[PDB]
């Protein structure tokens, strides 16, 4: 049971007690993403339209 | 300012429809002039969705009608409400379609349908955000049926992203006009199958047993049939029209009531439906909100499975009470709810109830029991097209025999698409 | 109307549980993956408990305790009746036991000399839960060489109290449910498992009273009792006529105060007191006695099955005490109190 | 001093963040439009309290908050709310129709034609931060723009603020108030994205908030106010380090050096107590032992779990009232006999414990009654993966029938990224049971 690391200040105090001791992606891939969703939905609403063309 | 544009289209489109505006612009507090005169803010808080203000604070319908005959638009236009519509808004030919799919898919209604477009258009660039649209038709006739999927066709070639709402009303030799009309709901059916994303599946056999049976009428009028719809309408479309959290717009419906693209036909049911002062408990209100004999489909859940489940409560109530008898409906009968999508059912309440009742209840299911309304449709169909029995009124419009037998095949696979998933 | 689901075939004390609430007309049963149940009778491993207590307006109650395996495995056991207070090394009434692969072999090896110096019997036995392979010997370097899972080695009671006449070895069953208040409820029906071969001091026939053993290895099955089970009636009178006590005073005073210690210690560590869901469980309790009239606490079942006899009148006290408690409908149990 | 950015999105994030400021505004003394008599130097300064608000000339501190919305509704009540005077209108960005649940339709659709709007308008708080600590995002695991915006902003954050800190205050689905069938999905997916890109998240299940509204504060039908209300509290417990004079987590670094010692595993539970009605005229208050003994009933934790069946990594007290080291340290050594409490065996068996003598602020009118003192329990538990447990299975049964997925394959997001975001929380799974096993 020790208390180690006080620090007190004026609104309050904080401590630490022991009990026991122990035994990304870059901005172009991103922007690569983004356009293949979107070139994915330009493909759907082409055969859609496609679709009703027919 | 997320805007719905209302298309009713045909005889039983324009009935339906006429009535459907003349219970909403009560509840809305619009009189039959426009002129808002209510006492609550909540009713002009989505107001937006439905109506287009114009100059004095008036509040116009963002609704087209459209007709091949003149006449049922005649008498909505000298309906009581009849003054609040867009005369603009009025497109109409003069020779109708006969009952008959083809005339109005193919002959008739190809003629009209530009118009028709003009005017969509003209809603929708005034519209901040149009979400999607509304249609309401019958399957059974010519022009609702025929040229009502024409026009859900071109409106989505022009509007792709937008969500595309029906109220189609589907034929009952109970109540029937003609003998084709198993054909023209037929056809229409695979347009919706392709075309909407979200169709409201009303049973004239339904909405007649429960005059019958139920309200104690022994002689029901297409009036005393229509009077179910507009009560089943006004409770659906309340969650757009007023404040909430829960289906709130078109599409967030669509996502929670939707899981595969083609399975979009739902069984709406309304509670109470009484032949009048007494209260009804929220018990009450949840065991007929649920019961068959409150369904507007004329199919047994039990028969099937509930892929999702929307409630909507109006009136005054314990809303704690709401949760209780809700979660007891689903926990005393989790077999007709598939277990593989888990919490199904969604609630939503709402304080404004409808006009004559202290509380209400509207029910809108997903369920795998609908595929009884198709195949009792195609069974008529294919009475009488295996004898090919009055098909010479199509092939006289252009038809081929073939397309009768696309149709037959496309509605027998959605059937088979409901069977697998209820097993 | 209440629902449950039932996860393990296998179990004939809740399919006659099952059965009963069936037959009550107030409970249904749903598939076994349905999750808007208010009872499960779930599966022995891996039951999911942290999806349990998380449907609204819905009371959940499950069949056994999570965490109750530390009292229910040889090894786990072993520890914590070294490692908790409550408990202590110094415990008396369970026999000094080891854990064989921390590991203690060299501790084991201590002791052991300490009893072949010593002149004292230094009879040991090794087993484990991966059983239906038990060792029994008086050599430790042939007991270590049959474990090379995690095996125990205790010490082997070599003075047991042999039931005449037959000269035969035994052991108690005890039947205790806890339900989801933490009370222990002690069935009043026990049954002694009894070995029907003499005890030979000098072949594992009459040393293992288990009761698949005895019916598949021993000629002598049936011959005294019907199925090598003595129920509590018989024992008791033998108690009288022979030794001229009683099973109360003599034995179940013990029983008791053991059933208690071992459930009171994990009390902080399984209780479903504040919890999102509640627990019950029955278990089954081991008991060996001595020639002295000293109990011994060899093992602790946290899925057992029950004498054939007593399968109606314990499965209805679990609808009663567990079940019903806490989905109320429309005493064979002995209350241990404690704090 | 160092400044931190709060970031705000979707409903949840929103109306839970408006809860937030409203809050510090009554901790600081800050008043509705702005003006703060205490603060001395007008203009300009380095206090703690500035780590979350800026100061113009006319003395007005200006929360460093950014509001996104893919719908108006839910930020115009912000525009026209109490502390309307706070933000101006480069802090409030808002959308014509929302991502309607779809994590797709709010990360790809939606989102790609908005990002660029949202990074330019955290660009403009951060220069004027002289040195930028990092951000706090809010936003739920539900909504489509809340689990679909927030992670592509999370990865442009890594891109364009590469050595600030993350912080993540996210809602986990409950059905009991949720809105949406496919939450599941958006959840999964919306973790498997932000998980390397965010060093700390503290999760709050609504099913816990709602039930310790229902319990503790007798609420029959909590609403997102009364939920609100509570989770600010939490988070103003979380926070308090960062705007107020101290040594315990005083940087956003420090969290996940006193928290966080496996970078995957970083979803410390909050535990907080006590939780009393206001409508009791005259309640006992509770004393440091009692509230620190109620730091381990689940039933006071921000997600129900059983840490008794999992092993603690780190453990941080945040005390705000009437309380001495010499109470908590007699609390903690009763609680020590009493409590399962397991470590892993490589980390000390310790509390790190913060005091703030300030005792806990309500807002005037509310559902909470005010106390001496009240403590915030961070606990990073193996324990809390029973709530991935939850959320992976009922994934699992919709996504075996392929159930709503034509959603989201409608936006442009390919198939395979359901079963790769998977196969993330089965290994997030698996690494919970290798630490706490
Ligand atoms: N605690 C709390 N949860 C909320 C609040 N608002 C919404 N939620 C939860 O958030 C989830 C829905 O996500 P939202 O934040 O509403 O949706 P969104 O982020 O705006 O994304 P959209 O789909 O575009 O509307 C549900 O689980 C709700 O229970 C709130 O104010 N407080
Ligand atoms: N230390 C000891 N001294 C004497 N006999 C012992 C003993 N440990 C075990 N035994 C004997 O071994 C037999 C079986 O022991 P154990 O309980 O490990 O088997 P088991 O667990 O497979 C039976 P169950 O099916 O009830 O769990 C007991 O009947 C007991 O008589
Ligand atoms: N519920 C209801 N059904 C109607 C009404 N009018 C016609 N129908 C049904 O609609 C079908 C006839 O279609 P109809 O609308 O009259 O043809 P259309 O004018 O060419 O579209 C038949 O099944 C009728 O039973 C009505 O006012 N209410
Ligand atoms: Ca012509
Ligand atoms: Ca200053
Ligand atoms: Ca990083
Ligand atoms: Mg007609
Ligand atoms: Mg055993
Ligand atoms: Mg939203």
């Amino acid at each position: 049971m020790e208390v180690i690391e006080l620090n007190k200040c004026t609104s309050g105090q904080s401590f630490e007690v022991i009990l026991k001791p122990p035994s990304d992606p870059s901005l172009e891939e991103i922007q690569k993403k983004l356009e293949a969703a979107e070139e994915r939905r330009k493909y759907q609403e082409a055969e859609l339209l496609k679709h009703l063309a027919e | 300012m997320r805007e719905i544009v209302h298309i009713q289209a045909g005889q039983c489109g324009n009935q339906i429809g006429a009535k459907f505006w003349e219970v909403i612009s009560d509840e809305h507090g619009i009189d039959p002039t426009g002129s808002y005169h209510g006492d609550s803010d909540l009713q002009l808080e989505r107001i937006n969705v439905y109506y287009n203000e114009a100059t004095g604070n008036k509040y116009v319908p963002r609704a087209i009608l459209v007709d091949l005959e003149p006449g049922t638009m005649d008498s909505v236009r000298s309906g009581p409400f009849g003054q609040i519509f867009r005369p603009d808004n009025f497109v109409f030919g003069q020779s109708g379609a006969g009952n008959n799919w083809a005339k109005g898919h193919y002959t008739e209604g190809a003629e009209l349908v530009d118009s028709v477009l003009d005017v969509v258009r003209k809603e929708s660039e005034s519209c901040d955000c149009l979400q999607g649209f509304q249609l309401t038709h019958s399957l059974g006739g010519g022009t609702g049926s025929g040229m009502g999927t024409l026009l859900i066709s071109k409106i989505r070639e022009e509007y792709p992203d937008r969500i595309m709402n029906t109220f189609s009303v589907m034929p009952s030799p109970k109540v029937s006009d003609t003998v084709v009309e198993p054909y023209n709901a037929t056809l229409s059916v695979h347009q919706l199958v392709e075309n909407t994303d979200e169709t409201y599946c009303i049973d004239n056999e339904a909405l007649y047993d429960i005059c019958f049976r139920t309200l104690k009428l022994t002689t029901p009028t297409y009036g005393d049939l229509n009077h179910l719809v507009s009560a089943t309408m006004s409770g659906v479309t309340t969650c757009l029209r007023f404040p909430g959290q829960l289906n709130a717009d078109l599409r967030k419906l669509a996502v929670n009531m939707v899981p595969f693209p083609r399975l979009h036909f739902f069984m709406p049911g309304f509670a109470p439906l009484t032949s009048q002062y007494r209260a009804l408990t929220v018990p009450e209100l949840t065991q007929q909100m649920f019961d068959s004999k409150n369904m507007m489909a004329a199919c047994d859940p039990r028969h099937g499975r509930y892929l999702t489940v929307a409630a909507i409560f109006r009136g005054r109530m314990s809303m704690k009470e709401v949760d209780e008898q809700m979660l007891n409906v689903q926990n005393k009968n989790s077999s007709y709810f598939v277990e593989w999508i888990p919490n199904n059912v969604k609630t939503a309440v709402c304080d404004i109830p409808p006009r004559g009742l202290k509380m209400s209840a509207t029910f809108i299911g997903n369920s795998t029991a609908i595929q009884e309304l198709f195949k009792r449709i195609s069974e008529q169909f294919t009475a009488m097209f295996r004898r090919k029995a009055f098909l010479h009124w199509y092939t006289g419009e252009g038809m081929d025999e073939m397309e009768f037998t696309e149709a037959e095949s496309n509605m027998n696979d959605l059937v088979s698409e409901y069977q697998q998933y209820q097993d | 109307m209440y629902t449950f689901v039932v996860r393990d075939e296998n179990s004939s004390v809740y399919a006659e549980v099952s059965r009963l609430l069936l037959a009550t007309g107030q409970w249904k049963r749903l598939r076994k993956d349905n999750p808007r149940f208010n009872l499960m009778l779930g599966e022995r491993n891996r039951l999911p408990f942290g999806r349990l207590g998380h449907e609204p307006g819905l009371v959940q109650l499950v069949n056994y305790y999570r965490g109750a395996d530390k009292l229910c495995r040889k090894a786990s056991l072993v520890k914590l009746i070294k490692t908790s207070p409550e408990l202590s090394e110094s415990c008396t009434w369970f026999p000094e036991s080891y854990v064989i692969y921390t590991d203690e072999r060299e501790v084991f090896l201590a002791a052991y000399n300490r009893r072949r110096e010593g002149r004292e019997g230094n009879v040991w036995i090794a087993k484990s839960s991966a059983g239906a392979g038990i060792l029994i010997s008086s050599e430790a370097s042939e007991l270590l060489d049959f474990i090379d899972q995690v095996h125990v080695i205790q010490k082997y009671l070599e003075k047991p109290l042999l039931l005449e006449p037959g000269h035969r070895k035994f052991d108690i069953r005890s039947w205790v449910l806890v339900d989801h208040l933490y009370n222990i409820y002690l069935y009043r029906e026990g049954v002694l498992r009894t070995s029907s071969e003499p005890y030979n001091s000098a072949d594992k026939t009459c040393h293992l009273t288990n009761h698949c053993i005895q019916k598949e290895y021993s000629k002598n099955y049936g011959r005294y009792e019907e199925g090598n089970e003595m129920f509590f009636e018989e024992f008791n009178q033998y108690l009288m006529d022979a030794l001229n006590t009683t099973l109360e005073n003599s034995i179940l005073l013990q029983i008791k105060h053991i059933i208690r210690s071992c459930l009171m210690c994990i009390e902080p560590a399984i209780s479903t007191k504040h919890l999102h869901y509640q627990s019950f469980q029955l278990f089954g309790f081991d008991f060996m006695v001595d020639e002295e009239l000293k109990v011994w606490l060899i093992e602790v079942n946290g899925a057992p099955a029950c004498a054939q006899k007593l399968y109606a009148e314990l499965c209805q006290g679990i609808v009663d005490v567990a079940i019903s408690s806490v989905f109320p409908l429309a005493s064979i149990f002995i209350k241990l109190h404690h704090h | 001093m160092r400044e931190c950015i709060s970031i705000h999105v979707g409903q949840a994030g929103v109306q839970i963040g408006n809860a937030c400021w409203e809050l510090y505004c009554l901790e600081h003394g800050i008043q509705p439009d702005g003006q703060m008599p205490s603060d001395k130097t007008i203009g300009g300064g380095d206090d703690s309290f500035n780590t979350f608000f800026s100061e113009t000339g006319a003395g007005k501190h200006v929360p460093r908050a950014v509001f996104v919305d893919l719908e108006p509704t839910v930020i115009d009540e912000v525009r026209t709310g109490t502390y309307r005077q706070l933000f101006h209108p480069e802090q409030l960005i808002t959308g014509k129709e929302d991502a309607a649940n779809n994590y797709a339709r709010g990360h790809y659709t939606i989102g790609k034609e908005i990002i660029d709007l949202v990074l330019d308008r955290i660009r403009k708080l951060a220069d004027q931060c002289t040195g930028l600590q990092g951000f706090l995002v809010f936003h739920s695991f539900g909504g489509g723009t809340g689990s679909g915006f927030t992670s592509l902003l999370m990865e442009r954050l890594s891109v364009d603020y590469g050595k600030k800190s993350k912080l993540e205050f996210s809602i986990y689905p409950a059905p009991q108030v949720s809105t949406a069938v496919v939450e599941p999905y958006n959840s999964i997916l919306t973790t498997h994205t932000t998980l390397e890109h965010s060093d700390c998240a503290f999760m709050v299940d609504n099913e816990a908030i709602y039930d310790i509204c229902r319990r503790n504060l007798d609420i029959e039908r909590p609403t997102y106010t009364n939920l609100n209300r509570l989770i600010s509290q939490i988070v103003s417990s979380i926070t308090a380090s960062l705007r107020f004079d101290g040594a315990l987590n005083v940087d956003l670094t420090e969290f996940q050096t006193n928290l966080v010692p496996y970078p995957r595993i970083h979803f410390p539970l909050a535990t907080y107590a006590p939780v009393i009605s206001a409508e009791k005229a005259y309640h006992e208050q509770l004393s440091v032992a009692e509230i620190t003994n109620a730091c381990f009933e689940p039933a006071n934790q921000m997600v129900k779990c059983d840490p008794r069946h999992g092993k603690y990594m780190a453990c941080c007290l945040l005390y705000r009232g009437d309380v001495v080291p010499k109470d908590v340290n007699a609390a903690i050594a009763t609680i020590k006999t009493k409590r399962s409490i397991q470590f892993v065996d490589w980390c000390p068996t310790g509390f790190k414990v913060g005091i703030n003598y300030q005792p806990p602020t309500v807002v005037p009118g509310g559902d909470l009654a005010k106390v001496q003192r009240a403590v915030c329990m961070l606990s990073n538990t193996t324990a809390i993966a029973e709530a991935w447990a939850r959320l992976d299975h009922k994934f699992d049964l919709m996504y075996a029938k392929r159930a709503f997925v034509h959603w989201y394959v409608g936006e442009g997001m390919e198939e395979g990224e359901f079963s790769e975001a998977r196969e993330d929380m089965a290994a997030l799974e698996k690494d919970y049971e290798e630490v706490g096993v």
